[PDB]
RNA sequence: UCAAUGGUAGGAGAGCGUUCUUAACCGCAAUGAAGGUAUACCGUGAGGAGUGCUGGAGCGUUAAGAAGUGAGAAUGCCGG
RNA sequence: GUUCGGCAGUCAGACUGCGAGUGCUAAGAUCCGUAGUCGAAAGGGAAACAGCCCAGACCAACAGCUAAGGUCCCAAAAUAU
RNA sequence: UGAACCAGUACCGUGAGGGAAAGGUGAAAAGAACCCCGAGAGGGGAGUGAAAUAGCACCUGAAACCGUGUGCCUACAAGAAGUUCGAGCCCGUUAAUGGGUGAGAGCGUGCCUUUUGUAGAAUGAACCGGCGAGUUACGUUAUGAUGCGAGGUUAAGUUGA
């Protein structure tokens, strides 16, 4: 439960190397932008190249 | 004439260790990856750094408008700032205080 | 090439080797010969040599100074150990051209 | 007066290679001398980080000198670290299936136990009943005696 | 008189970390630990101040058994006829001929020969 | 030259550094005082200055006097 | 060495033998006298070891010789006679 | 001075009581017009001023903490985290037998009080910085220094800055 000794910061950060975050794949410049995921929605409304709101 | 395309921010309340998840994604990339994780980001303390990074930008076109295309990140670093604690209760007395974690936040965007 | 005890170092010396010594009663630089060579040393040459003669050092003394202060705090026990002391040494660099061999 | 040592070999190694053999000879005896020419350190050169590490090959591994009744009571042990972890290969035994750690673990107690120790000692050459293999390069036997 | 002399204090503690600097990570991030740090080490840099002294004297030894092993010869009867040998009971320069002297080494090991001949 | 130099509580001797000293002695200072910082010098030690940089007002000498005077360490304290 | 003068601290130590006592002539047990050792004395030897043995360190040193103890490899010297 | 600051303040406690923290821009606010980013703040240019790392808690700015870049090394390793030697690499300095490394390899039980003996599973120390502890009043004794010497000696007081 409550530490020992002192976590030296290396060490503390060997802990805080997996902890990193995913970056999400984001369709680029379409028209000449704006972006959506792969399978998600423009914020032109468009998934599957149609305007839906 | 110089790149020296930088912006700054400063008293916002936003975890800088958290922002040091966000930058590992910026620090490479170009602009348009910037913005493209940056408006995609499902976390809050990257949207304001279009405040940054668009402010900067608007260094670049303040008194440049070089390469504006072409502007990859030359640079970041967010840091902490003085913290602003408060004596937040807790049981019994207990009642430890809390550090409100400030932020510099920086960008220089260059060419190539 | 040869070999030397100047001091208490015996030295393999080639005939242009630069080299360092403890300090000798030389002062500046007054290129003087040394006599207690014992070896023709490092030959491809005659052989043997038990006690060598007329093969010396003539040596190309050119400077003594001061080596490297290294320190010395002492022993340790517990409870208050005690304390320095720490020197350089009046080292000598010469030159040796000029063995007869 | 200060560099009067010499390496002259801690990068500018040497690398030979010595079929090492007797088919029955005794084995303290075979070992600590082929841990000095594994060592090198019967050459001239003697750096402690001097990577004279010999190409010690044995071939032909059958028999021991073997003094007394050593084959039934030399009797050799292991620990698995699951608890109770006696696992014990013995005397005799393995000697006729595979004398091959019957040899280099005496000789890992031979050496200097440590990387480099077991750097050279983690490349000894070991054949228990062959002609061996891979003489593309040359290998040169090595003596008789315990010298 | 409620005097200070904080610089100069902090010039004790500036004076010993910068004289401190080089070892492991949090150490000079750190006061004490570094502290024994340099003195542990020339501690024994005291003993080795004569240990590797009394090393490269193994070396010494070491390589010229090594090369008089390579003419088959033990150290022990070599000094023997050291000692039965001339004016020459020179040591540790007769252990540096390691390199590339056949005339030296081995013929000053024919001296031996004849010292114990 | 000879002999000595492990050393705790112990006892003796000596010296360093800080600050104030009207003292003088006698300077520095905006071309840069102090202070900070890096520094690959010196001094048996404590310690001392050199240079680069910050920095923009007091500081240094010498010698002597006087001292709230030499900092790790105590549930030391306070502040971070 | 004495004398005189200041100035101390030390009171409770162990251990190794050696000779005693008590104890199951149990004990790394106690309690004496006796020497050493540590404490308050490194280095080496015995696998590390405060007490055993050797040997008392101002310092440099890329010098040699040696104490005990060692000389098949680690780990240096004798596959010594 | 508790209190250089709207201090006995805030604040605690019903009360008697207790009892904090905090001064410094720049000479002069001459306090950043304007322009742009930004919901705003905040920034960035411009300009300000000797200076803007000088921008309103603002002289100076370590220290722990977090960083970002950087030359070397490490993903067959089980160390009081060291020396000493040193392959190899990189760089060139209070100009110096240069430095930064460091693979590898030898040998290496942290520091304090107490104890007979602690490496310690005996304490104690989160760290960093600041503070933080043998005095003087009067008296005696000892030792010296000086002065005069069987003669040394003025106390209190008075005078006077």
């Amino acid at each position: 439960a409550v530490p020992a000794r002192h976590t030296s910061s290396a060490k503390k950060n060997r802990r805080r190397t997996h902890y990193k975050l995913t970056a999400p794949t984001v369709t680029f410049d379409e028209t000449t932008g704006d972006y959506r995921h792969s399978h998600r929605v423009s914020l032109k409304g468009y998934y599957k190249g149609r305007k839906v709101r | 004439e110089i790149t020296s395309a930088k912006a700054t921010a400063k008293t916002v309340r936003v975890s800088p260790r958290k922002t040091r998840l966000v930058i590992d994604l910026i620090r490479g990339k170009r602009v348009a990856d910037a913005i493209a994780i940056l408006k995609f980001t499902p976390t809050k303390a990257a949207v304001e750094v279009e405040n940054v990074l668009n402010s900067a930008i608007a260094n670049a076109e303040n008194n440049f408008g070089l390469e504006k295309a072409n502007l990859v990140v030359s640079e970041t670093f967010i840091n902490e700032g003085p913290t602003m604690k408060r004596f937040r209760p807790r049981a019994k007395g207990s009642a430890s205080p809390i550090n409100k974690r400030t932020a510099h936040i920086t960008v220089v965007v260059a060419e190539k | 090439y040869a070999i030397i005890k100047t001091g208490g170092k015996q030295v393999k010396v080639e005939e242009g080797s630069v080299i360092y010594v403890e300090k000798l009663n030389v002062e500046a630089g007054q290129t003087v010969t040394f006599d207690e060579v014992i070896f023709v040393g490092g030959e491809t040459t005659k052989v043997g040599a038990p006690l060598v003669e007329g093969a010396t050092v003539v040596g190309e003394v050119e400077k003594h100074g001061k080596q490297k202060k290294v320190v010395t705090f002492q022993y340790k026990p517990k409870k208050h150990s005690h304390r320095k002391q720490g020197h350089r040494q009046p080292y000598t660099k010469v030159v040796i051209k000029s063995v007869n061999a | 007066m200060m560099k009067t040592t010499f390496m002259a070999n801690a990068q500018n190694v040497d690398r030979k290679w010595y079929v090492v053999d007797a088919t029955d000879v005794p084995l303290g005896r075979l070992s600590a001398v082929v841990a000095s020419v594994l060592r090198g350190k019967n050459k001239p050169t003697y750096t402690p980080h001097a990577d004279t590490g010999d190409f010690v090959i044995v071939v032909n591994a059958e028999k021991i000198k073997l003094t007394g009744k050593k084959a039934t009571d030399k009797v050799y042990y292991s620990h698995s670290l699951h608890p109770g972890g006696l696992k014990s290969v013995t005397a005799g035994e393995l000697r006729e299936k595979n004398a091959v750690r019957l040899i280099e673990k005496s000789v890992k107690g031979m050496l200097p136990h440590n990387t480099l120790g077991r750097a050279q000692g983690m490349k000894l050459k070991v054949f228990v009943g062959a002609e061996h293999t891979h003489t593309a390069q040359k290998p040169e036997v090595l003596d008789i005696t315990g010298l | 008189a409620r005097v200070k002399g904080s610089v100069a204090t902090r010039k004790r503690r500036k004076r010993i970390l910068k004289l401190a600097k080089g070892y492991y990570g949090a150490k000079h991030r750190l006061f004490k630990t570094a502290k024994e740090q340099v003195m542990n080490s020339y501690y024994y840099a005291f003993r080795d101040r004569r240990q590797k002294k009394r090393d490269f004297r193994k070396l010494w030894i070491a390589r010229i058994n090594a090369a008089a092993r390579m003419n088959g010869l033990s150290y022990s009867k070599l000094m023997h006829g050291l000692k039965l040998a001339d004016i020459e009971v020179n040591r540790k320069m007769l252990a540096d001929i390691a390199i590339a002297d056949a005339a030296a080494f081995t013929a000053l090991a024919e001296e031996a020969k004849k010292a114990l001949a």
